[PDB]
RNA sequence: UUCAUCUAGACAGCCGGACGGUGGCCAUGGAAGUCGGAAUCCGCUAAGGAGUGUGUAACAACUCACCGGCCGAAUGAACUA
């Protein structure tokens, strides 16, 4: 197929500003500046007038030029990441025991505790990473606060607790307890 | 594909060439029996037709030769718009349309307009459904082999959508927080339109 | 095996004056069958419901009105027989759920909601007031394995000898909306919102209160909070059995 | 508690572990010893449901005697009037006939040649000549 | 108990899934290919059964 | 005052069992015996063939009303005998019913129709009497319709 | 004994007629229990004022072992059966081939009874003439 | 390769309708769109099958074809090696 040039369009708001040397993005904006490394990617970026970003494969196929899309949504979503931010609330599902969490410290690490999940003792420990930050939020019965800039931090680490707290050797079917995602937006509100 | 299309091209043109004046109606929210319950009381009065909002737009731009009067309202031709053909007194037609209303069940998922209210009102409704009253967390008591509210509490808020059981629990007391019906919003008389209002 | 034991209990005359029976003298003698409540014993149980009048319906709390529950209750009102039904484990519901002070309250107001509803529809055409109702004080709340509970009507009592209030319609102000309006001293039968903080029910806040408190003593260990409350509480320990711990400090306590 | 209609004492309870708590007094508490169990047998019934499309034919040991049969599905409700008393044994032909040809539309002539019934004299089993 | 709204929540993840005949994962999102190399990416798909 | 309304499927002239209406208008306080009486009586001249049953409570009186219906009233002018269900499974059904029984019943249907046209209210009830399979004035009841639409059968709108 | 081994045998067991007080969702267990137990149904009804059925069924007594189990076990505990004898069922499965639905029950009969392996057929007890 | 849909708005996407006659004929205890045999009709039609699924014992309550709102240029399906 070998398209000679195919090219997708990113927007920058006014609060963004994004520097870009060979692969390394780094968006600059309100909240924050996010740094992420493309060299694995071989994508060309243009800086049409200072608002529009060009990106642009040439001689890319399927294959190659898939990713290009990928790299717009990569790129949108870190301006948006540093703008609106993303924001993960989760809700607590248990059927006859409460599922404990509490936020403890070992070494300076923030780990954020599972207690009598479907009545067991032992103790989940979970590392936070940085930029992730963590609320118990009132209002909606046991549902924790999840937000950070990048989608990909904040999704990994909301996604880690989730499976730590799987079901073994039982039906999952009747089995519901576990922590699960619940509403995946953004930070700010109608934004 | 093409033909009924043309077909309805024609359509358009007979309607254009048989009724002076129309009203525009919206088509919001409008229901199927709803739209029966409309066309039985218009008979002889108007006819209902719409249709493909381009097919609409495109049709008249084959029409406008002969019919470059439905310029000025276009730009009023915007969303879930109708054609109501009619030759008929401006106030009664507009009350009756929107006068007709049914009083829409709660399906789960639909938005809440505005804060839902139980009010400790005697059910009378036989006991088994009491689970249902249940399920929903409502303080009954039983008298004279009915339910019967405690007190009166704010179920859901203005806002937050309704669940599936409120709309199960809202179907049993027939309490429907939705009213839905035909509206119009502008008016074409003999190539002048204004709003319906 | 549904064999009556012996039961003897004497009272004073405030507790004997306050008494809508056709009977009299000062004592009371109670003979008690425990018939079991398997199912499938369900011959041994209906020699043992003819037997009596009243019929104490155990109905265990976390698990709710069961399949059994049902069976056997509508077989005593098969014989017109007036219960009273009280719910064990409590101690389960405050120890398993840890429902803190509405859910609580939810609870036990679904399930006697749930055995009103059963009364009403199998209530004979010949008494017609079956009907449980806490307010009416058929209904307790304890803890059978620890071997505590109480009565409204007891609770009742306990608190004009402190506030001075009322008790006719006290009893039945506990349950439904009527609200004890905390910072304003008035038995309110709306939230009303308060004007912003809006206030609580008299249930919540005098009864259940001191137990849950107890518990944050008792169930983590918390050996500072023992004293000073049971000095308020007005009960009295005896020389050893303060050294108890906990899940065994609760047991002799209540 | 009871005896089945072949021999076996079989005991009847309210559920499955109803009878084993109640068998487990039998080895250790009422009783005190050890038996065995066995599933009831269902005692079942022989009939035709058919008309005997070929004659019966059989010889006596001394072959002098034949004797030539036929064999027909007596319906339910006649086994119903036989069980529960309408066509009564004790009673005398010319009257016995007269009920169940008229209600239930045997023939005059071949209902008076009952030779007897079978098992015991009053069981369902007929014979006619 | 689980609130019908959380349950159905849960279920979406728990329940409201496919199954290859040949690699038997979990993996749809509502799709019409499984995603294993180990099936070679078979469109041999059935709804997993949902209790009772 | 509640007017309380049902319908059924009791057959027409055979005796409505309250064992479709015990678990039905038993809950709500009524004599089953007398209220089914209702039925019957209502039910007496539609002997053989099911329909359904209006029926209005005005404070605890049954006036129950069969709905008169398209395929039930055609099957009763067929002529064929009651059908009992011992009797035969799926019987089918031929009476030469004429077309124009049919506009009476259509005058009978208007009000429970949507058709601009008289003609076109015989569209719909022999659409259901299409449904029915019956045969009708020795013809495809099809092509009345079409028959119809060709300006055949001319149907006083009045 | 020839004369009935020509007119097509056949065997006849005993139905129970079984009457179950139960609630509304747990019915749907007896018309799916039933047809795995070869069950009929014969009458479904409610009682005034409580939602339970009352519904009366036909279970040969060969498929009414451990019936109330799992009826109790479909039923989650709240149906409760009352279970009563009522009248004959004819096998519509031939009882002679051996390898046929009642073919195995008669040969487990032979099993309890002790008698041969084949079932003596209408070419023995007759002697052709 | 073939056959298609397409600014007279292709496909995806978010939302609405998805009727009435009608519990279509009949059966099974009961069957109402959905255990089944049967007809694949008609009116309003923007368009709706006497019904593609969740569904109850039946109900019922959901839901999809079917067609319409919002956006804009290509897209679908079956076959080849
Ligand atoms: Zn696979």
């Amino acid at each position: 197929m070998k398209y000679i040039q195919t090219e997708q369009q990113i927007e920058v708001p006014e609060g963004v500003t994004v520097s870009i040397k060979s692969r390394i993005v780094k968006v600059v904006g309100p909240r924050g500046t996010l740094t992420k490394n493309l060299k694995h990617i071989d994508v060309t970026f243009t800086k049409v007038n200072n608002q529009l970003i060009k990106v642009a494969v040439h001689n890319g196929g399927r294959k190659h030029v898939a990713a290009l899309r990928t790299v717009k949504s990569l790129v949108d979503n870190m301006i948006t990441g540093v703008t609106k931010g993303y924001k993960y609330k989760m809700r607590y599902v248990y059927a006859h025991f409460p599922i404990n969490v509490n936020i403890v410290e070992k070494d300076g690490a923030k780990f954020i505790e599972v207690r009598n999940f479907l009545g067991d003792k032992k103790i989940r420990n979970v590392p936070v990473r940085d930029g992730v930050t963590i609320e118990f939020s009132t209002n909606v019965k046991d549902e924790i606060v999840l937000s950070g800039n990048s989608v990909e931090d904040v999704s990994q680490n909301a996604a880690d607790l989730q499976q730590i707290c799987r079901v073994r050797n039982k039906d999952i079917r009747k089995f519901l307890d576990g922590i699960y995602v619940s509403h995946k937006g953004f930070i700010t509100e109608d934004l | 594909i093409r033909e009924k299309k043309a077909e309805y091209f024609a359509k358009l043109r007979e309607y254009l060439e048989e009724y002076k004046s129309l009203f525009v109606v919206g088509v919001d929210n409008v229901s199927s029996q709803q739209m029966h319950e409309v066309r039985k009381e218009l008979r002889g009065r108007a006819v209902v037709l719409m249709g493909k909002n381009t097919m609409v737009r495109r049709a008249i731009r084959g029409f406008l030769s002969d019919l470059p009067d439905f310029e000025k309202l276009l730009p009023f031709v915007k969303g879930n718009v109708g054609f109501v053909f009619t030759n008929e007194p401006l106030t009664e037609i507009k009350n009756v349309i929107v006068s007709n209303r049914v009083a829409a069940p709660a399906r789960a998922g639909a938005v809440a307009p505005e804060d839902i209210w139980v009010r400790a009102v005697n059910t009378g409704m036989e006991p088994g459904k009491t689970s249902f009253f249940q399920a929903l967390g409502v303080p009954t008591k039983i008298a004279r082999g009915t339910i019967e509210i405690v007190s009166d509490v704010k179920v859901v808020d203005a806002g937050n959508k309704v669940g599936q059981s409120e709309a199960s629990l809202l179907n049993l007391l027939n309490i429907s927080p939705f009213t839905f019906g035909l509206t119009v919003v502008q008016v074409y008389d003999n190539g002048q339109v204004f709003p319906s209002s | 095996k549904s064999t009556a034991i012996s039961l003897y209990s004497e009272m004073s005359d405030e507790d004997v004056k306050e008494i809508k029976q056709k009977t009299d003298g000062n004592s009371f003698l109670i003979n008690l069958i425990d018939s079991p409540g398997h199912v499938d014993f369900s011959s041994e149980v209906t020699a043992a419901l003819r037997v009596t009048d009243g019929a104490l319906v155990v109905v265990d709390t976390i698990e709710g009105v069961c399949v059994q529950t049902e069976t056997v209750l509508r077989q005593a009102l098969g014989e017109r027989i007036k219960p009273v039904v009280v719910i064990n484990k409590v101690d389960r519901a405050l120890l398993e759920l840890q429902v803190s002070k509405e859910d609580l309250y939810q609870t036990f107001a679904r399930t006697v909601e749930s055995v009103n509803v059963i009364v009403s529809t199998y209530a004979d055409e010949v008494l017609g007031d079956v009907q449980v109702y806490p307010a009416r004080g058929t209904v307790a709340f304890g803890s059978g394995l620890h071997g505590w509970a109480f009565t409204i009507r007891q609770f009742a009592t306990r608190y004009a000898k402190k506030f001075g209030v009322d008790k006719a319609k006290m009893m039945d102000r506990l349950w439904g909306d009527s609200f004890f309006n905390p910072k304003t001293k008035k038995w309110t039968n709306k939230d009303t919102d308060a004007e912003g903080k809006p206030l609580e029910r008299a249930f919540n806040m005098f009864i259940l209160d001191p137990i849950f408190r107890l518990f944050t003593a008792i169930m983590n260990f918390k050996k500072d909070e023992i004293p000073v409350l049971l000095e308020k509480l007005e009960i009295v320990l005896k020389g050893d059995e303060k050294d108890l711990e906990g899940k065994a400090l609760l047991k002799v306590v209540m | 508690t009871y005896m089945s209609e072949s021999g076996e004492h079989i005991v009847a309870g309210t559920g499955e572990l109803h009878l084993e708590i109640c068998l487990q007094d039998l080895e250790h508490d009422h009783a005190g010893v050890p038996l065995k169990i066995s599933p009831p047998v269902v005692a079942y019934r022989e009939t035709v449901e058919s008309e005997s499309s070929q004659t019966a034919l059989s010889k006596s040991p001394n072959k002098h005697n034949r004797i030539y049969l036929k064999a027909e599905p007596i319906d339910e409700e006649v086994s119903l009037a036989i069980e529960n008393g309408i066509i009564n044994p004790r009673d005398d032909f010319k009257a016995r006939a007269r009920i169940m040809a008229d209600d239930y539309g045997w023939d005059v002539t071949d209902a008076r040649k009952i030779w007897c019934f079978g098992p015991d004299g009053n069981g369902p089993n007929l014979v006619i000549d | 108990i689980i609130e019908p709204s959380l349950k159905a929540l849960a279920s979406k993840y728990n329940c409201d899934k496919s199954v290859c005949r040949k690699c038997y994962a979990r993996l749809p999102p509502r799709a019409t290919n499984c995603r294993k190399r180990k099936c070679g990416h078979t469109n041999q798909l059935r709804p997993k059964k949902k209790l009772k | 005052n509640e007017v309380k309304y049902l319908y059924l499927r009791a057959v027409g002239g055979e005796v409505g069992a309250s064992a479709a209406l015990a678990p039905k208008i038993g809950p709500l306080g009524l004599s089953p015996k007398k209220v089914g009486e209702d039925i019957a009586k209502a039910t007496k001249e539609f002997k053989g063939i099911k329909v359904t049953v209006q029926l209005k409570i005005q404070n605890r009186q049954a006036a129950a009303s069969v709905v008169p219906s398209a395929s039930s009233l055609v099957i009763t002018a067929l002529k064929e005998p009651p059908r009992d269900r011992k009797k035969d499974k799926n019987v089918k059904h031929s009476g030469n019913i004429q077309l124009d029984e049919i506009i009476e019943i259509a005058r009978q249907m208007r009000d429970k129709s949507f058709g601009r046209t008289l003609a076109s209210v015989t569209k719909e009830i022999l659409g259901t009497a299409q449904s029915v399979g019956c045969r009708v004035d020795f013809k495809n009841p099809h092509d009345i319709i079409e028959g119809i639409n060709a300006g055949e059968i001319e149907i006083p709108e009045n | 004994y020839a004369g009935f081994l020509l007119a097509d045998p056949k065997i006849q067991e005993p139905v129970f007629l079984v009457e179950i007080q139960c609630p509304e969702q747990a019915v749907g267990g007896i018309y799916s229990v039933l047809n795995k137990k070869r069950g009929q149904v014969v009458s479904e009804e409610q009682r005034p004022g409580t939602p339970l059925f009352t519904v009366k069924a036909y279970l040969p007594v060969n498929e009414s072992f451990g019936f109330t189990g799992e009826l109790r076990q479909a039923t989650g505990g709240q149906a409760f059966p009352q279970m009563v004898f009522d009248h004959w069922s004819t096998l519509g499965s031939d009882p002679l081939d051996p390898t046929s639905k009642a073919g195995e029950i008669v040969l487990a009969a032979r099993k309890r009874h002790g008698m041969k392996e084949e079932v003596p057929g209408w070419q023995e007890y007759y002697d052709k003439l």
